[PDB]
């Protein structure tokens, strides 16, 4: 009915093997090279992984900062007000870093505050201006 | 199966429907009534029954007809037309059978055989219990033919036929109850033995063994597939062979086997390809922080109080080096999951190779025991139609006879007019009649000539192959039977019997293989037998092996022997042997080979064309079509069961059939 299980037999297969007095031992050694080559491949990028893999020696603990959690505090003050306005500068909607950079705010009453101040310090042209970049 | 149906079974007959021979001589019944038809059947069934039952003495009519019940036994030139069909063509009352009725005082027609080999003597007995006049022509100094029995002392040995295969449906089954014929049984277990470039040969493990095996048949299954669903069977313009197509089935699996492998490698650079682009990004931030933390460091060292600006700056900066050790760790997650898919992989490799060496030498074992079985190399079977008799083998376990197949032969030529030593060298057939011109096999200038009404023609297919021909016919036999003869193919194997003194073997096993070196040779010597309580083991030579032995000397061939046996039996516990003999059946001119095969480029239906009779031309140009004069039997005759005993005995009592049919007409359509 159908191929003994796991003998592969295709028709293209023996078209393809048959066709010439040596198309037979042709396709096999064409994929013995085929196959080296990909060998002698793999051992170098091995090779070249195994070099990059010596760069991060040391992970990135000498850069790691401690962890501060302050309490989400609610009032606005005047130097927290201002440190928000920068960070708008340098970040524009990204609520989350801008949350993150102040410390004692959350990324909702960070939302707020775009819109309550958003008159008193011309948010509309600082947000504009980081466009500029 | 049991019954009336199991004599039909028996018999290579459907209980259950009339066959195409049937319906020849009784088309009333078969074109009749469906009703009718039912009683036929259990009439030639039960017929049957009764000359099985006990074949060791003639049925007749009469005996037939007492044994019947109604509405059986009511019709009566039913059940006489039926039971004269049978006998005629050979369904009862043949082989050896005591005559209830003797013979016909006088002989009606006159016939000459030609070989007294099983198809002759068969067809011979069959026309003589006929009553004609039969004489039977052999060349040999000896009945059988390729049924040779060696003896010397008590040590018998076939160098011939030597196995029944199986009596379920086997004529040979109703004469080995004719004749003690001692029937062995064959042990099926086979150890193999490994050579080893001289080092003590070591048996094959069964775990080897058994798994080569089943990639053998396998491969075979394989090749099957291969001819009918994907119809590979020109190549060339020429038509494909076995071995042929086993090549390219190996071809196909050992590409396979790289392709994995390939496919496989290439799994792992495509993951190589991410881990070396994930590195670079790690190495790539690892930079960015380096500098950040610094940045950062700076900025946080300008001493308070500061100015908001400077204050943010620090607060960003941490902020922005926060951000990065974050997607630093998501990366170097990532690494560690790619890196142990990686090892993944690299555990689990597809198949080194298809077959090692050590594999592919006993699967040569496996091939050449195939070879042995055809009797010709595997590039010589059709791939189409090398297993076409493979419907009609019997059931049962294959059998040896112990006492050596000769007695049956013999059996059959008692009470025969056998001329021995006595070649035929020309063959005249005329609408007139037939004259067979022969010689003396001892001084040849010693001429004979018969004439006859027919002739029977059981030479071999090696025979009927000779260039120049052995035998001559006069006229020359036509295109379409030459062509045939061409077409087909007569194979060889042979056997050796080493003769000892003493059991060196194990006694409980039967047979045991010889695992060689090279495919160029796996024929040689690859299998041996043991049975009675003789010291006679059995060394087997197939494939193309077997032809090139012929051109080797006896010693030097029990010398290869020897050597095998040694090798793993142990240097000093094999003797030199008694008494050696060794066959060379393709040299042998009565025989030019061992039995037929269906060749690449031939088919089953040759079989019917040598079976086909030749009727001359009219001898007064314008006189009636005459009457067929020259027949043939054998083993080549037999599409459905060539190349065997069974298969020549059939071929010949279906001859005499015809034979009578023509020269004593039938009573059984009157
Ligand atoms: C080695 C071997 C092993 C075999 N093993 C088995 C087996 O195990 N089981 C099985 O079932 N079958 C087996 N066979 C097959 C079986 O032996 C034959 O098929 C059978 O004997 C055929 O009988 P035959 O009458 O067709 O031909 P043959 O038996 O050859 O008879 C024909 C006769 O014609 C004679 N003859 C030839 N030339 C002339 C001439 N010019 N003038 C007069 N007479 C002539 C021959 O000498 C011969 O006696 C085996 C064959 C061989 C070679
Ligand atoms: C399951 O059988 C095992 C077995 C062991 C030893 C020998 C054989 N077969 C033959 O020798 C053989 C049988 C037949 S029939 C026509 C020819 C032929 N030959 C050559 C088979």
């Amino acid at each position: 009915r159908k191929p003994p299980k796991g003998m592969f037999l295709s028709q293209e297969d023996v078209e393809a093997v048959s066709a010439n007095a040596t198309a037979a031992t042709t396709v096999l050694r064409q994929l013995d090279m085929e196959l080296v080559s990909v060998k002698r491949q793999i051992q170098n990028i091995k090779q070249t992984n195994s070099a990059l893999k010596e760069k991060l020696d040391g992970g990135i603990e000498p850069y790691r900062l401690p962890e501060v959690i302050q309490k989400c505090n609610a009032r606005w003050t005047t130097e927290e007000q201002l440190l928000a306005v920068q960070a708008i500068r340098k970040y524009g909607r990204d609520f989350q870093a801008i949350s993150d950079v102040i410390g004692n705010k959350s990324v909702v009453q960070v939302k707020n505050f775009f819109v309550n101040y958003r008159r008193r310090f011309n948010i509309d042209e600082v947000l504009q201006e980081w466009e500029a970049e | 199966p049991s019954g009336v149906e199991g004599a039909a079974f028996q018999s290579r007959l459907p209980h259950d429907r009339m066959t195409s021979q049937e319906a020849a001589c009784f088309p009333d019944i078969i074109s009749g009534p469906q009703q009718t038809q039912k009683v036929f059947l259990f009439i030639r069934n039960r017929t049957l029954q009764l000359w099985l039952d006990n074949p060791k003495i003639q049925l007749t009519f009469e005996a037939t007809l007492q044994q019947l019940e109604a509405p059986y036994n009511s019709d009566t030139v039913l059940v006489h037309r039926v039971h004269s069909y049978l006998e005629r063509h050979g369904l009862i009352n043949f082989g050896i059978y005591k005559r209830i009725k003797p013979l016909p005082t006088k002989k009606t027609g006159k016939v000459i055989i030609i070989g007294s080999g099983v198809s002759g003597l068969a067809a011979a007995r069959q026309l003589q219990s006929f009553g004609m006049d039969v004489t039977l022509l052999e060349a040999r100094d000896r009945v059988g033919g390729r049924v040779a029995t060696f003896r010397k002392g008590n040590y018998v040995a076939d160098l011939g036929a030597m196995v029944v295969t199986g009596l379920g449906g086997n004529p040979m089954a109703v004469v080995s109850k004719q004749v003690n014929m001692e029937l062995a049984k064959i042990k099926q277990k086979c150890p193999l033995y490994e050579a080893n470039g001289q080092a003590d040969d070591v048996k094959v493990p069964k775990e080897k063994d058994e798994m080569v095996e089943q990639e053998f048949n396998r491969l075979l299954e394989a090749t099957s597939y291969l001819s009918h669903q994907l119809d590979f069977n020109v190549l060339n313009n020429k038509p494909v062979s076995l071995g042929q197509a086993l090549e390219v089935v190996i071809q196909l699996q050992e590409k396979h086997v790289k392709d994995e492998q390939i496919e496989h490698w290439k799994k792992i650079v495509k993951t190589q390809e991410e881990l070396k682009e994930l590195l670079n990004k790690m190495v790539n931030l690892k930079e960015k922080i380096k500098e950040l933390h610094q940045q950062y460091k700076e900025a946080s060292e300008v001493k308070p109080p500061r100015d908001i600006t400077a204050e943010f700056l620090v607060k960003s900066k941490h902020r922005d080096l926060t951000a990065l050790c974050k997607e630093y760790d998501e990366l170097a997650e990532t690494q560690g999951k790619l890196e142990e898919k990686l090892q993944e992989l690299e555990a689990n490799p597809p198949s080194d190779v298809y077959l090692s060496s050590r594999d592919r030498q006993i699967l040569d074992w496996h091939f050449a025991n195939l070879e042995f079985a055809n009797a010709t190399p595997l590039s010589t079977l059709s791939l189409k139609h090398w297993d076409q008799d493979d419907d009609f083998e019997f059931t049962g376990s294959h059998l040896t006879v112990r006492n050596g197949y000769s007695c049956v032969p013999v059996a059959l030529a008692e009470g025969l007019d056998i001329k021995l030593n006595t070649a035929v060298r020309q063959v005249r057939y005329t609408a007139s009649g037939c004259e067979v011109i022969a010689v003396n096999t001892r001084s040849t200038s010693q001429t004979f000539i018969y004439k006859c009404d027919a002739v029977l023609c059981t030479l071999p297919l090696g025979v009927l192959k000779q260039q120049p021909p052995a035998v001559q016919f006069v006229p020359p036999l036509p295109e379409w039977k030459t062509s045939a003869v061409q077409r087909m193919g007569f194979g060889n194997l042979n056997k050796v019997v080493l003769c000892f003194d003493r059991v060196f073997w194990d006694p409980s096993v039967n047979l045991f293989g010889h695992v060689g070196s090279t495919t160029a040779s796996r024929g040689e010597l690859f299998l041996f037998w043991n049975l009675y309580k003789a010291p006679i083991l059995l060394a087997l030579v197939a494939g193309e092996a077997a032809g090139i032995m012929e051109n080797i000397s006896d010693d030097v061939i029990v010398g290869r022997c020897l050597a095998i046996l040694k090798g793993i039996f142990g240097s000093s516990a094999v003797p030199q042997p008694k008494e050696t003999v060794v066959s060379r059946w393709r040299a042998d001119p009565w025989a030019r080979g061992s039995y037929s095969y269906v060749a690449a480029g031939s088919s089953g239906n040759d079989y019917d064309l040598m079976a086909q009779p030749i009727t001359p031309g009219p001898s007064i140009p314008g006189a009636p079509q005459p009457i067929p004069r020259l027949f043939f039997a054998g083993e080549h005759t037999i599409r459905n069961y060539p190349a065997t005993v069974h298969g020549a005995l059939l071929s010949g009592l279906r001859e005499a059939g015809r034979i009578a049919d023509q020269f004593l007409g039938a009573m059984y359509t009157l």
